């Protein structure tokens, strides 16, 4: 249902070496509004050598509505798919709304690490991340 | 084990 007050959904991105600008998710319907996983590299002219996985949650960010808000927790997971229990995760507390409609981690991991081959994250060039969001009741959404 | 507190390290993508 999408009134539902949590859940948890997954996002694989396949190859992944080749990622260059944020890539989406389709939306998931939590507490009646969609949410999407959005994955980018980055990295900071100071730092050219530590390029990072970005993994962000973002919150309907399909309206330009300035009326919405919604707050949530969330785990953004980097699943280790040799090993389950060697899985990487990072937590989060935001109010969304249209002005801070993601919200999560630039430097969540370094790009060399998730898409090292020894390190268990990254098989056949895909690395699979999921987000266990957990929402309040929006406002600024029904009349 | 989870330890790392919430929002160490997090901001909006810029975006």
């Amino acid at each position: 249902t999408s009134w539902r007050s949590e859940a948890t959904f997954q996002f694989t991105v396949e190859r992944f070496s080749r990622l260059s600008e944020s890539v989406l998710s389709p939306p998931c319907f939590v507490r009646n509004l969609p949410w999407k996983i959005m994955v980018m590299p980055r990295f900071y002219p100071d730092r050219p050598h530590q390029k990072s996985v970005g993994f962000f949650l973002q919150c309907n960010a399909e309206s330009d509505s300035t009326s919405w808000s919604c707050h949530a927790q969330a785990v953004l997971k980097i699943i280790n798919y040799r090993d389950d229990e060697k899985s990487f995760s990072r937590r989060i507390s935001h109010l969304f709304f249209h002005k801070e409609n993601d919200w999560g981690f630039s430097n969540f991991m370094a790009w060399s690490e998730v898409t090292d081959p020894e390190k268990g994250f990254i098989d056949d060039d895909k690395v699979t991340f999921e987000v266990f969001v957990q929402a309040d009741a929006p406002h600024g959404v029904a009349w | 084990s989870v330890w790392i507190p919430v929002n160490e390290g997090a901001s909006t993508s810029g975006m």
